[PDB]
RNA sequence: AUAUUAGACCUCGGUUUGGUAUCGUCAAUGAAAUACCACUACUCUUAUUGUUUCCUUACUUACUUGAUUAAAUGGAACGU
RNA sequence: AAAGCAUUGUGAUGGCCCUAGCGGGUGUUGACACAAUGUGAUUUCUGCCCAGUGCUCUGAAUGUCAAAGUGAAGAAAUUC
RNA sequence: UUAUAUACAACCUCAACUCAUAUGGGACUACCCCCUGAAUUUAAGCAUAUUAAUUAGGGGAGGAAAAGAAACUAACAAGGAUUUUCUUAGUAGCGGCGAGCGAAAAGAAAACAGUUCAGCACUAAGUCACUUUGUCUAUAUGGCAAAUGUGAGAUGCAGUG
């Protein structure tokens, strides 16, 4: 029923999780999820709260995003490892795409910038109200802050209709303290960032690819 | 039905083990009625004859009551304690064996509190504990604990769980075994 | 100690340890008499807390009673009266049933001072009780100075007085406010009082 | 010794549904809403102390 | 990407390097573009312990009742 | 009052009655009895009426409909 | 031991005695404690109310008894066990909001007195009652010691607290 080369019937202490150095067989590391569970809470409708896990760590993540900007992204990110797209290549994204054989909506979350709510509401009807990779100003990067970072390793939740979501919480490319410091964070910061919320939640349970879900107490 | 704090006695200590228990505790009986005080009267040379501390030479014996054996417990200053099944009403033994496990203290019960009061020279004595492990007889104290350790503290996830009690006795039951005499045999003899 | 154990181990009276245990000891103790000698206390660890020793003589014995309010009785030709005076089966007494309880040693046992009483079971019909109960003449009651208070005559029938902790409660007793008018004593001395009309000399 | 009748039917209540109906059986044999939210808490905490050490 | 494999590494499998492999992660074109990968849901099936105007049968140990100077009750056994 | 006549309840964990409570009377009883009533020996007869009222019926089940229990709303009191 | 066939023991629950020693009932009525509890009356009738948490009935003590050293007040600049008097006050309240009823804190006096248990790492049952034997000096339910004789006591006696 569950591998135990993570232990999860024999419940989990800190000082074993240090073992796992030569928990991986495998050379090449892909990700391990973020698994959120919003029941009890509906996101349909205006219900929503809006925080990202903080990560002051990097767990190498795997991917890309591209980006916008209207005299509004980067005055101050060039070096800051970035692109300033003019932000009307975004119907270059809406049923127009990148290329053959590789689309064009193949990224992580998009960018409500300052200037382009213009093009927002109906607009981005079959192009992004249709696909669900669009965030709003509430995307915690729109190179303020954290514009690589959030590439790598600080991103929120837009959620899943069956409320089942799979983004990074972290890689198998950790150190062998690494797996006690991405919750290690979350121990003040979405606590009560859960709105409205005495404890309508349990379900913390972080799958890994390269291994059974680490289920947590 | 009996609820699984009862029966714990009386699963007690069967016979042949609890026999050299007791050729351990008649080493460890705590007073003689002459013998107290005529230890008390080798204090009166010390008066004015010996002048230093000779006539104590520090004792080792059991501690009884129930009052006493609580609190060599809740300090691990005991090393085996002895309890009794035929206590009345059973309170003042109830939390004993399995605050034995929960310090991890070795404990057994015996039959009787009579056994054990006629070993302390009083009438009913309900529980001993053992401070003492005095060198010279650790051998055979040795192979005690680990004998009442396996029926008794090893023992406590289904003497937790396990007791029934519950006979159901002894012309009911002679009733039924009737019935399932004949019940099996009508399709026993279903052939015939 | 055991002694602190047992004040716990007697809360759990709905349990299943300690349900089936005075299961067993409702019905032993009412398969005999009403009024019944004891030879331990049954309850050492309550009894102790109440004034008893384990010296000669404390003396404990057994009640019961009966475990309802009181048929008020008139002849079934019943109360004559007001309408406010017809009451009969609904009506309580104002002593309570462990009040009740040591009364009714007191008086059967007048060589022997009640001093205080204690619940061991119940049943539908039958609270009971022990009564922890001294030998008031004995030679170790009186040579003692502890207990010694009352070997003396304000104590003789205490608890057919008020003066025990059960029959106490019946009265009213106590500060301030809420335990206002029984506020000389009594609640006798106090409408004495608050009736008490000084006429004085210089008025 | 374990628990009375009221823990455990109200154990069962708290497991899955309506812990307002764990508190107003709770205030029904204790009866006070003081004395039935001390209790609601320690049960959910036995409850949650026990979905630790039943597995190991 | 893995699986696999021989060699560098390891006592060896194994790791690694590269080859090979199933839709694909991507195209087409939309209301989700779905590799490599999980926290699971409603019609049901299991298997362990659950309100009730629940329901029937059965038991004995509370309790009730009768009887007796509380004498032969319940089981077996041989002998027919 | 009576004898005669009739009706009623009761097969005992019952009927009737006493009792504050325990408990008792009938009862050393058992339907040819006990208890409750009307009529009033014999003779001859005892018509019709179950609308009102009383008594009565496993029985009519849903018009009414107690506390307890159960469900919901509310921060709870509590109201539905 | 216990095929209920030889004993033996020890406890535990209960007996019995013209056993040793003791203890208790009954009286009084003014005051005192615990209980049970009316109706006349008034309300211009009368049922709640009132009379009255009283007459009568029942039980228990003492020279006093009960109470009593905070699960009390207050809302202060704070007070500090009980009981009695003065005032609060015929007040707040309660009431067919009718008849009627009706306290307390504070303040001022009288008097003043404080404590003990159970339950803890008291840390050698360190306790008690008998009985006998020495032996004190009331006509002693005394005083001390001896035997520590027999028992109470580890289901908890003393000391500390």
């Amino acid at each position: 029923m569950a591998s135990k080369v993570s232990r999860d019937t024999l419940y989990e202490g800190v000082n074993g999780l240090l073992e796992a150095s030569a928990k991986k067989k495998r050379g090449f590391l892909e990700t391990v999820e973020l698994q959120i569970g919003l029941k009890n809470y509906d996101p349909q409708k205006d219900k929503r709260f809006s925080g990202t896990v903080k990560l002051k760590h990097i767990p190498r993540p795997k991917m890309k995003v591209c980006i916008l900007g209207d005299q509004q992204h980067c005055d101050e990110a060039k070096a800051n490892n970035v692109d300033f797209m003019d932000a009307e290549a975004l119907k270059k994204l809406n049923k127009n795409k990148k290329l053959v054989k590789k689309l064009a909506k193949s990224y992580d979350a998009f960018l409500a910038s300052e200037s382009l709510i213009k093009q927002i509401p109906r607009l981005l009807g079959p192009g992004l109200n249709k696909a669900g990779k669009f965030p709003a100003l509430l995307s915690h990067q729109e190179s303020m802050i954290g514009k690589i970072e959030e590439v790598k390793s600080t991103i929120k939740f837009q959620m899943k209709k069956v409320l089942c979501l799979s983004v990074a919480v972290g890689h198998v490319g950790m150190k062998s303290d690494e797996l006690a410091q991405n919750v290690n964070l979350s121990i003040n910061f979405l606590v009560s960032l859960l709105k409205k919320n005495w404890q309508n939640v349990r379900s913390l349970h972080v799958k890994s690819s390269m291994g059974p879900p680490q289920r947590l107490y | 039905k009996v609820p699984p704090p009862i029966h714990q006695f009386s699963q007690t200590l069967d016979k042949t083990t609890a026999v050299k228990l007791f050729k351990l505790l008649e080493k460890y009986r705590p007073e003689s009625p002459l013998a107290k005080k005529l230890r008390l009267k080798k204090i009166a040379e010390a008066k004015a004859k010996g002048k230093d501390v000779e006539p104590k030479k520090k004792p080792s014996y059991v501690s009884a009551g129930t009052n006493t054996v609580t609190k060599l417990i809740e300090q691990k200053k005991a090393q085996l304690v002895v309890i009794a099944h035929d206590v009345d009403p059973l309170e003042l033994v109830l939390f004993l064996p399995a605050l034995c496990r929960k310090m991890g203290v070795p404990y057994c019960i015996v039959k009787g509190k009579a056994r054990l009061g006629r070993l302390v020279r009083r009438k009913t004595c309900t529980t001993l504990a053992l401070t003492t492990v005095d060198n010279n007889d650790k051998a055979n104290f040795g192979k005690v604990l680990e004998a009442v350790k396996t029926n008794f503290n090893e023992r406590h996830e289904e003497i937790r769980r396990h007791w029934g009690g519950g006979i159901l006795g002894s012309k009911s039951l002679a009733r039924i075994s009737k019935l399932e005499r004949a019940k099996a045999r009508e399709l026993a003899q279903k052939q015939g | 100690g055991a002694y602190r154990y047992m004040q716990e181990l007697y809360r759990k009276k709905q349990s299943d340890v300690m349900r089936y245990l005075l299961r067993i000891r409702v019905w032993q103790y009412r398969q005999l008499t009403k009024l019944h000698r004891s030879p331990r206390p049954t309850r050492p660890d309550k009894a102790r807390r109440l004034g008893y020793r384990a010296k000669q003589g404390f003396v404990i014995y057994r009640i019961r009673v009966r475990r309802g309010g009181r048929k008020r009785p008139v002849p079934k030709g019943c109360t004559y009266g007001k309408p406010k005076s017809h009451g009969v089966n609904q009506l309580k007494p104002y002593r309570g049933l462990q009040s009740i309880a040591e009364e009714r040693v007191g008086r059967r046992l007048g060589g022997l001072r009640v001093l205080n009483s204690y619940w061991i079971a119940q049943d539908a019909s039958y609270k009971y009780f022990e009564v922890i109960l001294i030998d008031t003449h004995h030679s170790a009651i009186r040579r003692d100075p502890k207990i010694n208070w009352i070997c003396k005559h304000v104590h003789k029938h205490r608890e057919l007085r008020g003066l025990t902790s059960a029959g106490k409660s019946s009265r009213g007793i106590g500060k301030g406010y809420r335990y206002s008018q029984t506020i000389g004593g009594s609640r006798r001395a106090a409408w004495k009082r608050k009736n008490r009309e000084h006429m004085h000399r210089k008025r | 010794v374990g628990h009375a009748p009221y823990e455990k039917r109200t154990m069962e209540l708290l497991k899955v549904s309506k812990d307002k109906r764990a508190l107003k059986f709770l205030k029904r044999r204790l009866g006070t809403h003081i004395r039935a939210k001390r209790k609601r808490e320690e049960l959910s905490n036995i409850l949650t102390q026990l979905r630790k050490a039943q597995t190991h």
